[PDB]
């Protein structure tokens, strides 16, 4: 080959995504994202707040106790974020050659900055709800014990400084390099 | 019916076809002269912000938007796989295009994809006519009727005049078919040049105000096969965010680093400076061949100059060099029409590289290179366009001949001055009036482009068919081009229109703005620091005679 | 006389050639220190019989 150009898809239970050369990294990226510029803008902190007030209100809207409401909007505000931001892996549009197609939102943002005040606030935010939440459902063990598994295995380990460029081939060959 | 019709051309007296093409000017109290800065530095500009609800619903209609986009495609490409036989492997053949990389065109701009690409017909003046259409299905399909009618041209790269079937230019460029034939033999280096490409060539040097230059026939490859010649894998260039996609190829083709710095903030600019000087080359740390600074004269998108004595103080002081494109600065602005030098009063002496386009002004296509004579003696014989690719063709080169000329003044007395002072009012009176009524207007207060704000995503059809409906044309954009929160329509002022459709534009404006609840001021555009929601005859009456004093323009 | 000039020093062990060789690679490879350019000249001192 006169350009060796291609994907790797080694196995093993514990892996990282290579280190990017320099024509894929000093070069290929260079022009603003444009999936991660609008974390660190206008009204990009409140909206989260209103999302959690406005599901509040609708499961409340239901007519259902206290515990469920909670929990349920609990559970469904972490899956939502885990959905938007950790599962898909990629851009929807042609960036240079497809140089992103490696890495999540998460990792893209801020240009791979580990500590940004956004993911500060944005790793705060499952906490505080955690500790407002709990008081309606103290007595319910199991359910106590079913939001704080929630919060830890999704809303907690994957923003860590470990578990960055961390892929598992348990549900499937990923690809790295 | 599905296929564009060709239209006849209509049998029209000579004077209404003039004044189709070209206005005539009412009283000489509408015209404007530019002065000139020689000791003023640009002050930082200053942006306004409309309340938070707008954000807020915004985010929540994208969010809306995605999540059932994500769950149509999903679920229509698991029950079923008939209908969508494009984008799933076939007797063993990927697909031409992906699933994912195309998720915004085939789920967002198709419902709306009947405010782009609307065909026309005859001279791009001051009406342009436009063929009627009528969408089937889900803007999937068009049915074309035997019907045109004309309409307010707000959306073409006109702003001269140059754009005209009658006057000197066409006589020229059709005494040139006449003599020289349409064809081309070939290459410039084997049989392609003439003497009128040396003409052209030292007329344009000569203009500029540099020693010489050269001509192209595309804009696009003047920047896409260039920085090769004299960069390689051991050079730094350092540019703004908004650059237009040629450099950025031309770039990425010739393999430099590439460092970018933010929009209008020379604090970073030179820190990142000191920091690629002090660090070097990666891995080896040995220090930069040598180092570009690109940037261009006049952003597009936001009708903003850029800060030129900082910049030639800055690469004297630390001895690297500058590339400025003037496509949307040449012929336009300044005193004269030398562009944004002329408008700071910098010597071009400063500037090593200079470029333009022949497109946006002089109604021809083409481009240009200026600098001294070694660096052109050299950029001849290490160029790639010349020995490989076509050559200009004859009637193009006399348009732009005869554009310049006229500009100059050498022919045709009394006409460049009087279009200038015209655009310059136009553009002047326009922008005040906007601000006035109660909108958001972007730029400096003499810039042809007047962005004008919508921020929510549903208003952008609406108002383009409502302005329709009416009679004029408009252009939208939207995200990826623009930021999530701001989208925008964009105005291109020309020195054919007249202020009686100013007033037509504006009062129209004005109360569909009203009905659509477009005004959104937080009195930061105000020079007195209040709130403005005025009248329409008010303004009428008043912004032509304080259009020409400038204490009314915050920057 | 090295001290006086003021240029770098760095000594190998006595009879220990590969060692050289690896002082050489690394010290052209690396170049001055805190700014890694490149050294202006290498000398190498020896002596003929040692006493
Ligand atoms: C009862 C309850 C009710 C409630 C509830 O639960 C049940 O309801 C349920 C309703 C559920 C949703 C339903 C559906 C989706 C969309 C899905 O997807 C997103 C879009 C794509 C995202 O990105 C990937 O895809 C990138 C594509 O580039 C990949 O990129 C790399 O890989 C490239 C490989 O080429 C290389 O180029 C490079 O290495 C590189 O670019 C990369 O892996 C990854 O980024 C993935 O999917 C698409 O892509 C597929 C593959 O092409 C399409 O085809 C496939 O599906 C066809 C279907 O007929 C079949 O023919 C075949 O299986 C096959 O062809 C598929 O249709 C299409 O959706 C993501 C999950 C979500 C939201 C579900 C969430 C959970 C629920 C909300 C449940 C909820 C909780
Ligand atoms: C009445 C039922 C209940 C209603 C509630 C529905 C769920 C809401 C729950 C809250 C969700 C978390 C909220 C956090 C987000 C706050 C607001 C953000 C506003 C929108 C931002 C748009 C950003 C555009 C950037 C473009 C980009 O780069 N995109 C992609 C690739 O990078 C990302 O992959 C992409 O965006 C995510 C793709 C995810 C596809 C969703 C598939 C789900 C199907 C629906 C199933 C239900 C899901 C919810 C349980």
């Amino acid at each position: 080959p006169v350009t060796d150009h291609r994907r790797r898809r080694a196995a093993a239970v514990i892996s990282h995504v290579e280190q990017e050369t320099f024509e894929d990294e000093n070069d290929q990226q260079m022009l603003p994202n444009m999936n991660a510029t609008w974390v660190d803008q206008r009204g990009a902190w409140l909206i989260h707040i209103v999302v959690i007030v406005l599901l509040r209100l609708f499961y409340s809207l239901f007519g259902s106790t206290p515990k469920w409401t909670w929990t349920l909007t609990n559970m469904t505000y972490i899956i939502g974020f885990y959905i938007m931001f950790h599962l898909v892996k990629g851009t929807p549009f042609d960036f240079n050659g497809g140089a992103y197609d490696n890495l999540t939102m998460w990792e893209q943002i801020n240009d791979e900055t580990l500590y940004t005040p956004t993911r500060k606030f944005l790793l705060i935010v499952p906490i505080v709800l955690f500790l407002i939440s709990n008081q309606y459902y103290r007595n319910d063990m199991t359910l106590f014990l079913s939001n704080l598994a929630v919060t830890v295995l999704i809303g907690v380990v994957p923003k860590l400084g470990i578990t960055h460029r961390l892929r598992i081939s348990i549900p499937g060959i990923t690809g790295r390099a | 019916y599905t296929r564009v019709p060709l239209c006849e051309p209509e049998e029209l007296p000579d004077d209404i076809q003039k004044e189709n093409e070209y206005g005539t000017l009412d009283s000489p109290g509408h015209l404007y002269q530019v002065k000139s800065r020689h000791g003023k530095p640009l002050p930082e500009p200053v942006v306004d912000t409309p309340p938070y609800y707008i954000s807020l619903l915004t985010y929540l209609n994208y969010l809306i938007l995605i999540i059932l986009g994500h769950v149509h495609d999903f679920l229509g490409m698991t029950f079923q796989k008939n209908k969508h036989l494009d984008l799933l492997e076939h007797d063993g053949l990927a697909p031409w295009f992906s699933n994912f990389e195309s998720f915004y065109v085939r789920r967002i701009k198709m419902r709306i994809d009947d405010c782009f690409s609307r065909p026309t017909t005859g001279v791009p003046g001051r009406f342009i006519r436009c063929i009627d259409r009528i969408s089937h299905n889900i803007n999937e399909y068009f049915t074309y009727s035997g019907a045109v009618y004309p309409c307010m041209n707000l959306s073409s790269y006109n702003y001269l005049g140059f754009a005209q079937s009658k006057g000197q230019c066409t006589d020229a460029a059709l005494e040139s078919v006449d003599k020289y034939s349409i064809q081309s033999g070939g290459p410039r280096a084997q049989i392609g040049t003439t003497d009128l490409h040396i003409k052209a060539e030292k007329l344009v040097a000569r203009f500029i105000g540099k020693e010489d230059a050269l001509v192209f026939s595309m804009g696009y490859g003047t920047n896409a096969n260039l920085f090769n010649a004299f960069l390689d894998k051991k050079c730094l260039v350092i540019s703004d965010e908004l650059n237009h996609t040629s450099i950025r190829t031309g770039v990425r083709l010739s393999g430099a680093a590439v460092r970018t710095f933010k929009h209008g903030d020379m604090v970073g600019l030179e820190k990142l400076i000191r920091e690629q000087i002090v660090l070097g080359q990666p891995k080896t740390n040995r220090p930069w061949k040598k180092i570009l600074i690109c940037a261009e004269g006049l952003f597009s998108m936001e009708g903003t100059l850029c800060n030129l004595p900082k910049l030639v103080e800055l690469k004297k002081k630390y001895k690297c060099y500058l590339f400025i494109d003037e496509a949307h600065s040449i012929g336009a602005m300044g005193p004269t029409g030398r562009g944004v030098c002329e408008i700071f009063g910098v010597d071009p002496k400063d500037v090593d590289i200079l470029m333009g386009t022949f497109t946006k002004s002089f109604g021809a296509a083409g481009g240009y290179i200026a600098a001294d004579q070694w660096i052109i003696d050299r950029l001849r014989l290490d160029l790639t366009t010349v020995s490989y690719s076509e050559s200009m063709p004859a009637p193009v080169l006399a348009q732009t001949i005869s554009s310049l000329q006229t500009i100059s003044g050498e022919i045709c007395p009394g006409q460049g001055t009087e279009r200038l002072q015209r655009i310059a009012f136009n553009s002047r009176y326009l922008r005040l009036a906007l601000q006035r009524l109660g909108f958001i207007v972007y730029g400096v207060a003499d810039s042809p482009v007047i962005p004008l704000l919508l921020y929510c995503p549903s208003k952008m059809p609406a108002f383009s068919r409502m302005m329709l409906q009416r009679r004029i044309a408009v252009v939208v954009v939207a995200y990826p081009a623009t930021p999530l929160i701001e989208s925008r329509v964009r105005f291109c002022m020309s020195a054919s229109l007249t202020k009686e459709d100013i007033d037509y534009l504006l009062r129209h404006v004005s109360e569909v703005g009203d009905k659509l609840n477009l005004k959104s001021n937080s009195g930061k555009s105000s020079y007195d620091g209040k709130r403005q929601r005025w009248d329409i005859e008010e303004v009428i009456r008043r912004t032509p005679e304080d259009c020409k004093d400038d204490k009314y323009f915050v920057n």
